[PDB]
């Protein structure tokens, strides 16, 4: 089950059924954007290139459940932990163990940069008109965006992505007004308006 | 050192055959297990099968012997081929090198022991859509640009399945680049945005191409983006 624990604390995330022979539990981290990669294999080797402060557990004594253990947790830890078991005493195991979130707490938090574009005159040409609002590297990932068309709020032709955990923790999202070309030249100006933590920034743009 | 080129079709009919391929380089074929991972939307890691050129080579029962995994030495190519698609085959598929260990818990005579492995080196995979729908390439607008730098982008529109890939003036270009996941319509299709910051002052000099391949339908476009009067 998911966990959130402060810089400088210690996580530990439990995976799989308690064991019955030996063991030997590999463990991979993925992280938001990125591939899987080993971190520790023989249930507490370590590949070069990983720190100290990740550790599995022993197979000793038996009865007892895979445990990864990362110490003095920093921001860059932030990924799904899964684990594959290998026990003398039962068949292999095919589909990885785990995929607990570890949530760094206390990571400061980042204004989204939003940039509103207005439809091209290619698209225009093709009689079809798309508003494009782009919202990069915000801190933490909540985000509400509401379209306006002058002053009147506009729900309908709206599409906006679910955020997105980038590599480096923070979040992109994304969000599309469809117009035709008739509706678009209507309004006096659109604009893009984007909420996060208490702040709405308003971007705007005009035929 | 090591890179991983998984590739595919992009779209796949049911009840037809998925066919992957993994191209390597920095390491022989020879030297190592290689196996397929397949993660689905969501979260989740499914080992699909191992192999090895002296043909020791396993596959997960769960995938009711519907794989078979090759390698091609004079390619230094590993293959998956996944008979009879469903919609449950969906998702994105990992390439990475296999290593074995062995645990010797007792004495090996009396078989104590069994062989594990660990993947240590994974390719970024390859997202494979199963439907009978058919694939629809993007179409591409330029996103003309307007503190001391300008936003100047792509917009790649309605295409089916994912994904797209976007590079910028041929990938000599990747410094402040920034491409959007995909939005999923309600229509059932996908769009995208690629946006650069730049510095203003390179706006008239400096020429911005956007490089957008869509693979599951042949599509190649270079889009030429420049401000507007
Ligand atoms: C072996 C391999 O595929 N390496 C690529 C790497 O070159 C690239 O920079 C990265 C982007 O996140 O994606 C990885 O998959």
């Amino acid at each position: 089950s998911d966990i959130s624990v402060a810089p400088g604390e210690t996580a530990r995330i439990s995976c799989g059924e308690k064991s019955l022979g030996s063991r030997a539990v590999q463990w991979y981290q993925h992280r938001a954007g990125q591939a899987p990669s080993l971190i520790i294999y023989n249930n507490q080797d370590r590949p070069s290139g990983i720190p100290e402060r990740f550790s599995g557990s022993p197979d000793s004594p038996f009865g007892t459940t895979a445990t990864l253990t990362i110490t003095s947790v920093e921001a860059g830890d932030e990924a799904d932990y899964y684990c594959h078991i290998w026990d003398s005493r039962v068949p292999t195991k095919w589909v990885f163990g785990g995929g607990t979130t570890l949530t760094v707490l206390g990571q400061p938090k980042a204004a989204p940069s939003v940039t509103l574009f207005p439809p091209s005159s290619e698209e225009l040409q093709a009689n079809k008109a798309t508003l494009v609002c782009l919202i990069s590297d915000f801190y933490p990932g909540a985000v509400t965006v509401a379209w306006k068309a002058d002053s009147s709020p506009v729900k309908a032709g709206v599409e906006t992505t679910t955020p997105s955990k980038q590599s480096n923790n923070k979040y992109a999202a994304s969000s599309y007004l469809s117009l035709t070309p008739e509706q678009w030249k209507s309004h006096r100006s659109y604009s893009c308006q984007v909420t996060h933590e208490g702040s709405t920034v308003e971007k705007t743009v005009a035929p | 050192q090591m890179q991983l080129q998984e590739s595919g079709p992009g779209l796949v009919k049911p009840s037809e055959t998925l066919s992957l391929t993994c191209s390597v380089s920095g390491a022989s074929i020879s030297d190592s297990y290689w196996s397929w991972i397949r993660r689905s939307p969501g979260k989740g890691l499914e080992w699909i099968g191992y192999v090895h050129k002296s043909g020791d080579t396993n596959y997960s029962p769960s995938l009711k012997s519907r794989v078979n995994l090759s390698l091609d030495t004079s390619k230094n190519q590993v293959s998956l081929s996944l008979v009879a698609a469903t919609a449950a085959d969906s998702g994105k598929y990992y390439c990475a090198r296999t290593l074995h260990g062995r645990r010797i818990y007792g004495i090996v005579a009396f078989n104590e022991w069994f062989t594990y492995f660990y993947m240590d080196v994974w390719g970024n995979g390859t997202q494979v859509t199963v439907s009978s729908a058919s694939t629809k390439g993007p179409s591409v607008f330029p996103l003309a640009p307007s503190g001391g730098t300008a936003a100047l982008g792509c917009l790649v529109k309605d295409y089916f399945p994912e994904p797209v890939t976007v590079s910028w003036n041929s990938g000599a270009l990747t410094s402040g680049v920034h491409t959007f996941p995909a939005v999923l319509q309600s229509s059932g299709l996908y769009s995208l945005s690629s946006v650069v910051t730049v510095p203003s002052s390179s706006l008239g000099t400096q020429t911005y191409i956007c490089n957008v391949n869509h693979k599951p339908s042949n599509t190649k476009v270079d889009k030429r983006v420049e401000p507007k009067s």
